[PDB]
């Protein structure tokens, strides 16, 4: 889940606060703190933000020709559905055995 | 059988233990047939 962690990250720092941010030292007309932060995050984090997309979408790219990148794919994971079937069938019938041995005594 | 010349209590035993017989074999039919249930399933037993 490694790939699937860092995709939510990139989701979640997409909308970042760097968007926000570029309407607050404008306002500041009164008084001149660390302000000079709020211009190290103007292009800086677009660039980084920019470059970790590049990034991410320069990976394997499974999808070449047909259908790959499988995985689920397969066996009897139905078979085990129909052996709880069959645990729960015993089950009932258990019950009717119980009930008609009560009847019976 | 020849030379060519008080029950109560034992009949009401006897139908008691006959319906007890009876009761028993209804009581064994069925986990008699449910008896084997993995023969015809023993393809995927194990």
């Amino acid at each position: 889940n490694e790939r699937l962690r860092a995709l939510e990250d990139i989701e979640r720092e997409i909308g970042a606060i760097l968007q926000n941010a570029g309407t607050a030292i404008l306002e500041l007309s009164k008084e001149k703190r660390l302000l000079d932060r709020q211009a190290a995050a103007f292009t800086t984090s677009v660039q980084h933000v920019e470059a970790e997309l590049s990034a991410q979408i320069r990976y394997l790219t499974q999808v070449a020709t047909g259908q790959p990148h499988e995985g689920s794919s397969y066996s009897s994971r139905k078979d085990c559905q129909m052996a709880l079937k069959r645990v729960d069938y015993a089950r009932l019938k258990i019950s009717d055995v119980a009930r008609t041995c009560e009847q019976m005594l | 059988e020849d030379g060519s010349k008080e029950r109560r209590e034992i009949v009401e035993v006897n139908k008691k233990l006959k319906q007890k017989n009876q009761q028993l074999k209804q009581i064994m039919d069925q986990l008699r047939n449910l008896i084997w249930d993995i023969n015809a399933m023993l393809a995927m037993r194990n």
